[PDB]
């Protein structure tokens, strides 16, 4: 129902945000 | 950076290398996975990284991850049209000028590179 880019988008975020902190 | 070359890993210069070298690694985040195999159809790629920057920030973490679910889908495509779709619109997503202007702001492809 929620667009696929939507859903897939947040999960990036927080996993980017993620390796931005421990390796970044 | 020239993506087809960084998707193929094909005649790939020093910094587009490095770039694919650290991709590679980023490919193996479980989180990663996870989310790839949640979404086995294509996306819009375009779509995917304008979302990503829809809280009005942008990392180099963000960015790798990006260009790594790129890879993904472009590992197991199907087809020559899905990864020419991949390609232009990933060009497309840093070719903006918020983007592009993030970049050139941001130490430059040449900062992610040596991470």
């Amino acid at each position: 129902a929620l667009p696929p880019e939507m859903v897939v988008a947040r999960e990036l975020r927080r996993i980017g945000d993620e390796f931005n902190r421990l390796y970044c | 950076i020239n993506f087809s070359a960084l998707l193929r890993g094909e005649r790939m210069c020093p910094l587009t290398r490095e770039i694919h070298s650290q991709m590679l690694i980023v490919t193996k985040s479980y989180s990663l996975v996870e989310t790839f195999r949640a979404f086995p159809r294509l996306p819009n790629i375009l779509e995917i990284g304008n979302n990503i920057v829809s809280d009005g920030n942008l990392n180099w973490g963000r960015i790798l991850i990006l260009l790594g679910i790129s890879q993904l889908y472009f590992t197991k495509s199907e087809s020559e049209s899905e990864r020419t779709q991949i390609t232009e619109q990933l060009e497309r997503f840093f070719r903006q000028d918020a983007i592009s202007n993030w970049i050139a702001s941001n130490g430059g492809w040449v900062t992610c590179a040596s991470l």
